[PDB]
C-alpha cells in the first residue's frame, strides 16, 4: 500500500536511549508513504536466541496492453460454499481490467470439485455482464 | 546460488480473521489487545486484563481436510487454523496447492505453546488416544506436511519469542542451497491456560498496563497476543507473485551475560545485524 | 458452519489428584443409550430415578476405588 | 531457581560438559565462540508439572523448563554465541538435530557444535495415549 | 551430593477439573516459607495449629470461589 503503518502508543521517547530525536531514528507515530524500500527485521527469544532478516521489495508498475483492449477475459472461481464463490466473482469484477490478478485466481480455480463442490463465473468486460454460480456434481 | 522469495502471506491475528481486516486496523490505528472473558476471565489472579485474542477459535472446515469429526475435536485449534491459514497462503500467491502435491517442499513452523495439548490429556479413563496425532508439536508441521503432500523437510522450532523468524530463515536457508523450490514458514501461539501468564508476571516481564508500549518511556513490559501466520517462500523462477526477496538472515545468541538469563544483550545482538550488512 | 471443541480456560487445573470427584451427563432423546429412562414418568413428567442417584453414587464409588461396580 | 529446573536440562547441561572434555579440550577455550547449540526434544513433562499451582509454583521455572531453554540455557553457560535451537519432530529430533549441526558447520557458520537428544518419562498420560494408539508393546 | 525435586508419578492431573479439592503440602525445614510453623511446638511436638486447619479450608474455598482469601 505503499505506506508504513502508523505505529501505537507512542508519546514520551524513551529518555534512556537518544537517536528518537536525535534525528538517527524516527519512530512511525503517522502513516508515512513510503520511497525507496529496503527493510531489515528482529526477533528476539528472552532465551537469548536472536535473528534478523533484510528484505527487499519489489518496485515494479502494470503495462499498458492491447489485449483487455476490447477483449473480455474469463474468471473463473472455486469454494467450499455459494459464498465462498460469490466472494470471488465479487473481487474478479471490482478488479475487471486487471489481468495479473485475474490470471492468478484462475490458476487457483482448478481444484477438483472433490474437495471444492463449488464453482462459478464472470465474463470481465463485454456487454455481457455475464455471471453464473452453480453446484457441481461430484465423480468424474 | 538461488534467488528466495516471499510468494504466499496469511494469518489471523487479534481481532481480525482475515489479512485485510489486520490491514483496517494497522491503517486505522486500532488497538487489536482488548478487555474481555474470552480466553480467561476478567483478571485471573491479577493478571492484566487485557490480551490480543483471535477473533474466533473454534472454527475450522474439518471435511474438506479430511479428519474424522471425533478426531477433529482432539485437534489442536493452532494445527486447525494453520491448516487452513496455510492454504489461505499458497494459494494467496496464485499457486493451486495441487501443483506442489509431492514436491520436494519443505514446512517449517515457529511454535512455542502447546497448551491444547496438556488440556486433552489429563483424562485418564476419558482419553482419546488419537489426541496426539493431533496435539504432539511435531505435528503442527507434520501434518501440515502430511494434508498437502509436501515431501521435503517437515519441521517445528522452538526459540521462545525468536523461532517463527527463525523458521523463516531455516527455510530460505534450504531453498538457497538446492534442497527445496519452495516452503510453509509458519507461526503459532494460542493463550489458553492462564497459569502461563502467571509465570511471565511473576518475572515481571507481563505489563500489568496491559500494553506494549512499544519506545515510549512508560515501558513496564509487553502484552501476550496469540496468532496463527504463514507465508509461502519460493524461488523467484517459481513464484507468480513475489511480495518481497531475501537479501539475507542469520542468528545468533546472546553469550553469557553476567546480568542474567533473561537480559537482552544488545552488544550480541549488535553484532548479529553487522554479521549481515556491510562487508558481508 | 459447524464450531468445534476449543478447551477452556476452565479445563486447566487449580491443582489436584481428584479422582473423588465425577460429572455425570444425561442425554434422553431417543438415541441415547440413557433412553430407558424416559420410562420413569411419573405424573406426566420424566423425573429422574430417586434409585438412579444411588447407582450414580456407587458407580463414583468403584471409581474412586480403581474397581469396578461388580 | 535449581529445583523448578527440568531434570532433563539438569542433566544435559552435564553431559554436554562430560562430552565437551570426553574429547580433549577444555570447555572454556570455546567460550564466547561462534559455537552452537541443537536439541532434539520432544517431551517437556517437567515443565508442566511446575505449572498448575498458582500460588505454589513460582515465576522463575519458566526459565528452567520452557523447551527453548534445553538450548538457550545450554548455550548460556558454555558461552556459545552461536546458533541455539530446539528441535521437535517426533522420534527423529536428536538425529536431525545432529544433521543440523553438521550442515552449519559444513558451510561457514560454526567450528563446533553441541547436539542433544532428551527424553524423560515422566507423566503416565503420555505411555497411556501411545497404548490407546496401539504404538506402546504389552509384552514391554 | 544433593539429592533435587524429581516432579512424581502423581504429581500431574488424574481425573478431571474440581475446583473442590486440595492437597497442601508443608515443609518445616528452616527454607521453607512455612518454617513460621515450627514455633507452635506443644509438649515437645511441632504440630499443625488446630487453627491452621481452619486456614486451609477458607483458601480451599476462595478457590473454589475464583476469589481471594480478602
Amino acid at each position: 500500500h505503499g505506506v508504513w503503518a502508523p505505529n501505537l502508543h507512542y508519546h514520551t521517547p524513551n529518555p534512556e536511549i537518544p537517536a528518537l530525536q536525535d534525528g538517527r531514528l524516527q519512530v512511525v507515530d503517522r502513516p508515512l508513504p513510503i520511497r525507496g524500500g529496503n527493510v531489515g527485521i528482529n526477533s528476539f527469544g528472552f532465551g537469548g536466541s536472536n535473528v534478523h532478516v533484510i528484505l527487499q521489495p519489489n518496485s515494479r508498475p502494470a503495462p499498458p496492453p492491447a489485449q483487455h483492449a476490447a477483449l473480455p477475459r474469463l474468471l473463473q472461481a472455486s469454494g467450499r460454499t455459494l459464498e465462498a464463490v460469490q466472494t470471488l466473482l465479487e473481487q474478479g469484477l471490482r478488479h475487471s481490467r486487471d489481468l495479473a490478478f485475474v490470471g492468478m485466481l484462475n490458476e487457483i480455480a482448478a481444484v477438483s470439485p472433490v474437495a471444492m463442490p463449488f464453482r462459478g463465473y464472470a465474463v470481465l468486460g463485454g456487454e455481457a455482464g455475464s455471471q453464473e454460480v452453480q453446484q457441481v456434481p461430484g465423480s468424474k | 546460488m538461488e534467488e528466495v522469495v516471499i510468494a504466499g502471506m496469511s494469518g489471523k491475528l487479534p481481532e481480525s480473521e482475515n489479512l485485510e481486516e489486520f490491514w483496517a486496523n494497522l491503517i486505522g490505528g486500532v488497538d487489536m489487545v482488548t478487555a474481555d472473558d474470552r480466553r480467561w476471565k476478567a483478571g485471573l489472579y491479577g493478571l492484566p486484563r487485557r490480551m490480543g485474542k483471535l477473533k474466533d477459535l473454534s472454527r475450522f472446515d474439518a471435511s474438506f481436510f479430511g479428519v474424522h469429526s471425533k478426531q477433529a475435536n482432539t485437534m489442536d485449534p493452532q494445527l486447525r487454523m494453520l491448516l487452513e491459514v496455510t492454504y489461505e497462503a499458497i494459494v494467496d500467491g496464485g499457486i493451486n496447492p495441487a501443483s506442489l502435491r509431492g514436491t520436494s517442499t519443505g514446512v517449517w513452523v515457529g511454535v512455542s505453546s502447546s497448551d491444547a495439548s496438556e488440556a486433552l490429556s489429563r483424562d485418564p479413563e476419558t482419553l482419546v488416544g488419537y489426541s496426539m496425532i493431533g496435539c504432539q508439536r511435531a505435528m503442527m508441521a507434520n501434518r501440515l506436511s502430511f494434508f498437502f503432500d509436501f515431501k521435503g523437510p517437515s519441521i517445528t522450532i522452538d526459540t521462545a519469542c525468536s523461532s517463527s523468524l527463525l523458521a523463516l530463515q531455516s527455510a530460505y536457508q534450504a531453498i538457497r542451497g538446492g534442497e527445496c523450490s519452495a516452503a510453509v514458514v509458519g507461526g503459532l501461539n494460542v493463550l489458553l491456560k492462564p497459569n502461563s501468564s502467571l509465570q511471565f508476571m511473576k518475572l515481571g516481564m507481563l505489563s500489568q498496563d496491559g500494553t506494549c508500549r512499544s519506545f515510549d518511556a512508560e515501558g513496564t513490559g509487553y502484552c501476550r497476543a496469540e496468532a496463527v501466520v504463514a507465508v509461502l517462500l519460493t524461488k523467484k523462477s517459481l513464484a507468480r507473485r513475489v511480495y518481497a526477496t531475501i537479501l539475507n538472515a542469520g542468528t545468533n545468541t546472546d553469550g553469557s551475560k553476567e546480568q542474567g538469563v533473561t537480559f537482552p544483550s544488545g552488544d550480541v545482538q549488535e553484532q548479529l545485524i553487522r554479521s549481515l550488512y556491510a562487508p558481508a | 458452519s459447524q464450531a468445534w471443541d476449543v478447551p477452556s480456560a476452565a479445563d486447566f487445573p487449580s491443582g489436584s489428584s481428584c479422582s473423588s470427584v465425577a460429572v455425570y451427563k444425561f442425554d434422553v432423546s431417543p438415541e441415547s443409550p440413557d433412553h430407558y429412562l424416559v420410562d420413569h414418568c411419573i405424573d406426566g413428567r420424566v423425573l429422574f430415578p430417586g434409585t438412579g442417584y444411588l447407582w450414580l453414587t456407587w458407580k463414583t464409588l468403584a471409581r474412586a476405588l480403581s474397581q469396578n461396580l461388580e
